[PDB]
DNA sequence: GGATGACGATT
DNA sequence: CGCGGTAGCAGTAGG
DNA sequence: GGATGACGATT
DNA sequence: CGCGGTAGCAGTAGG
């Protein structure tokens, strides 16, 4: 983790050009490689991958190479019958041209083994320049589409892109090797390594019973769990796209693993806590695989897909809660784990604070000795109007006292609290307290003096 | 220790219901009631026998 | 041996605890009518008032909801009151002599 | 087969396809909401 | 374990009737074999109990 | 009661997913309790824990606001754009404290 | 420049 | 087996 | 059907 | 003034 500045926009064209040649996967199973180059002192990025590429073909209600329609125009995609479900990540039909209209050049290159031809076409000053494509025989060679483009920094307020973009983008890549299943990315020539969702995990170990906690819940959901150091924190993929802000699908495995871990810490013993306290002491891994997804806008950084129409459920089992339980994450929240209950001597009369508040008596007692002799009282003057409570020893000055200082003073407080008193204003009447007469018992002794001196006090 | 010596005592004292059919000390003070079954009793220094 | 304490009807829906078993403290049953009384996060609440009236002896009087009447008398008065308690003779062990 | 995989839709087809990045989600939504009761005259 | 389960209470027992008086460990051996300090030290304990 | 909650309005927007300019009222509430708490005593909490156990109220009015989308549920524009500046007075922290 | 704490016989 | 709370005064030390 | 707790002399 | 921890056994009660 690095504080870094950085432009969004920037890094979001950038991805919206990745996110389409993972989608490629979806469309192309036979896939095996994806390149990166980042071309830093020219500006330049290039995102090359195998597999099927583009038909090179005159759309026959566009009028217009496909390449041409759907890279140089808005509102273009193969992703706008809802009929069928599709795990891509492409749903709007923007990214590329969003890519486009954001760089001073844009091109695009794709081999068609259907029609053996090649295909180039350039566009410049933000998709307003589209060049005629050239296209030219292609035998005998693998399919693939290769975009480059150079984003038009000028408006990014940019003059070149400074390592805090650059790192960002090839973490944005490592992303990629690690959400997308059985492919090879590589970084300017270099091989990524990692092989599944498991090892890009891993990535966060040094930085992070073990310290990570991954398991494979089924075909379309991947789970990771580590114990966080100040705050929740979240890395999710829904269909290969960095969901940085979390959305329905990270509730929806958040809100089970702090469901079941609450029940597990009430059950054993009481007073289990808030939600938030179990979730604020997580980290979660999440990649996972929904139908026909939706955002909160074109970047998709947050899922709002109803849980019920993921296409698909992820149960976290019980033997995943209690390995988590294994965790810090236990030991912490073990940490933190008219009548009154707050107060168990406390012998309430039992007509006190009730419409005879004023007519019941509270008896303070100095020790257990003088409380027990009190309650033995009880037997011959009636519980109705009489009750009893034991200070514990020397009552606490409360002038020259801080406020915190009597606020702690559990002492005081039950005192309050049993009598029902309150500082505001001046007190003209009882009428407003659980008790409208306190009794002073003590030993009889000089210390008993001193502390009817005090309770005056 | 001399406490659970003073606890012995106590509990050879105690004459709440259902402590000592006879007890062979007498509980001059508070030697606990039926209330905790001898739990609230109170302090060596308090009570004597 | 069993060991029951003593509860009466003292009028219409109210419950009348002169007696407990020996060695059941005022206090736990104080407790437990605390808890019939103000529900739990487990149990609903099953008794609608409670007073404790205790001079040199156990006083506890109880008002429940006429349903409540019924349910304790299907229950059974000692057996939901906890005034029953069990005294086993099987466990005798002693110094011999010797 | 490959006219009808890509296709182009107008900006007013869009929206009335894909509302929820315009107006939000049109399906049903269990939510927790604050309302105004008459009753009692404050929020609820 | 026979001397720390719970589950042994009755081998406890027996275990207690077993010992022989005068058995307690060599005071210069400079070796305790468990067993023998089970047997020799810990059950004086158990007894005083 | 359970959990943080907003209900805050920029230009009459109800932003209920809240931004930027909850953040940046929260981020300071939440900052200025941590440092009265740690300052007094030793071992003052993580900032999660202030931060949800409080209910805030925001009416705001940013100058040109970015949102996430159309809805306008989200604010995004950053703190040196808003036209103007809200600094949360110590009177204020000092009666949240009490 | 105000606050907190040490010391000691007693609760 | 062990830990904790309070009064009361004079002066020192800590932010 | 396994777990927790009461009781009491001692750490 | 006051609170808390542990062993050791038999059986009961609570979920
Ligand atoms: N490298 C590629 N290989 C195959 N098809 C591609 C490739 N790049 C883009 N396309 C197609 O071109 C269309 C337009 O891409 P794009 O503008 O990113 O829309 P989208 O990805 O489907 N929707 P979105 O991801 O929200 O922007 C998509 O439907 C893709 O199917
Ligand atoms: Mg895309």
């Amino acid at each position: 983790e690095k504080n870094v500045t950085i432009v969004p926009g920037l890094f979001k064209i950038f991805d919206e050009i990745l996110v389409n040649a993972a989608d490629n996967k979806v469309r192309d199973p036979s896939m095996k490689r994806i390149d990166v180059n980042i071309h830093a002192e020219e500006h330049t990025i290039e995102v090359k991958n195998d597999g099927k590429g583009i038909p090179i073909e005159i759309h026959n209600k566009e009028n217009i190479y496909i390449p041409e329609m759907i890279f140089g125009h808005l509102l273009t995609s193969s992703n706008y019958d809802d009929d069928e479900k599709k795990v891509t990540g492409g749903r709007n039909g923007y990214g590329a041209k969003l890519c486009n209209i954001f760089s001073t050049e844009f091109i695009l290159e794709t081999a068609d083994l259907n029609v053996g031809q090649k295909y180039v076409q350039k566009w410049e000053n933000n998709m307003s320049i589209c060049h005629p494509p050239k296209i030219t025989s292609y035998k005998k060679g693998p399919s693939y589409t290769k975009v480059t483009f150079k984003p038009d920094l000028t408006r990014f307020g940019m003059k070149e892109l400074d390592n805090d973009i650059l790192g960002v983008m090839r973490r944005r890549v490592y992303d990629i090797n690690g959400s997308v299943r059985d492919i090879n990315v590589y970084l300017n020539g270099k091989s990524l390594k990692i092989r599944n969702f498991k090892n890009y995990v891993e990535l966060y170990l040094k930085s992070l019973i073990p310290t990570i906690l991954y398991e494979r819940i089924n075909n379309r959901w991947e789970v990771a769990f580590a114990v966080s150091d100040i705050s929740f924190q979240q890395i999710s993929f829904v269909n290969s796209i960095a969901t940085t802000m979390g959305g329905t699908h990270v509730n929806y495995i958040t809100d089970q693993i702090v469901k079941k871990i609450s029940e597990i810490l009430k059950k054993k013993k009481k007073k289990s806590v808030k939600s938030f306290q179990i979730k604020n002491n997580m980290f979660i891994f999440i990649n996972c695989l929904i139908e026909n997804p939706a955002f909160t806008s074109q970047t998709k950084e947050q899922l709002t897909t109803r849980v019920k129409d993921f296409g698909s459920r992820c149960e976290i089992p019980l033997e995943y809660i209690n390995k988590i339980m294994k965790t810090d994450l236990a030991t912490r929240m073990f940490e933190i784990a008219s009548r009154i209950t707050n107060y168990p001597k406390l012998e309430d009369a039992n007509k006190a604070g009730t419409k005879e508040g004023y007519k019941c008596t509270l008896v303070l007692t100095e020790g257990d000795s003088a409380l027990s002799l009190a309650v033995a009282g009880l037997a011959v003057v009636g519980r109705d109007y009489y009750g009893c409570y034991p200070l514990r020893g020397k009552m606490l000055n409360v002038r020259e006292a801080s406020a915190d200082q009597i606020l702690k003073n559990a002492e005081i407080q039950a005192i309050k609290k049993i009598m029902g008193l309150q500082h505001r204003k001046k007190y003209e009447d009882t009428k407003s307290l659980r008790y409208g007469h306190l009794m002073i018992m003590t030993d009889q002794d000089h210390d008993g003096s001193h502390i009817k001196g005090l309770i005056i006090n | 220790g001399e406490q659970s010596l003073a606890q012995t005592i106590i509990g050879l004292a105690q004459n709440f219901v259902g402590s000592n059919n006879i007890y062979l000390l007498l509980p001059n003070g508070a030697f606990g009631t039926r209330a905790t079954g001898g739990k609230d009793a109170a302090a060596a220094r308090y009570i004597y026998t | 041996y069993r060991m029951y304490g003593r509860i009466e009807q003292i009028g219409d829906n109210v419950l009348e605890i002169t007696e407990l078993p020996a060695r059941t403290w005022t206090s736990t049953i104080k407790e437990y009518l605390l808890l019939g009384l103000s529900g739990n996060d487990k149990i609903k609440p099953w008794i609608k008032d409670m007073e404790e009236q205790h001079d040199d002896n156990i006083k506890f009087i109880i008002t429940l909801s006429p349903e409540e009447m019924a349910k304790t008398r299907k229950i059974g008065f000692y057996e939901r009151f906890k005034l029953i308690s069990p005294i086993s003779l099987m466990n005798m062990v002693a110094f011999d002599p010797h | 087969s490959a006219s009808d995989k890509y296709q182009k839709i107008s900006q007013l087809e869009h929206i009335l396809k894909r509302p929820d990045t315009y107006i939000g989600s049109v399906e049903t939504q269990e939510q927790l909401q604050w309302i105004y009761d008459e009753e009692t005259d404050c929020m609820i | 374990d026979l001397a720390f389960s719970k589950k042994k209470a009755d081998d406890r027992k027996e275990w207690l009737r077993q010992y022989e008086p005068g058995t307690v460990l060599d005071p210069t051996l400079k070796e305790i074999p468990i067993s023998d300090f089970i047997n020799k030290e810990l059950i004086l304990f158990s007894l005083a109990d």
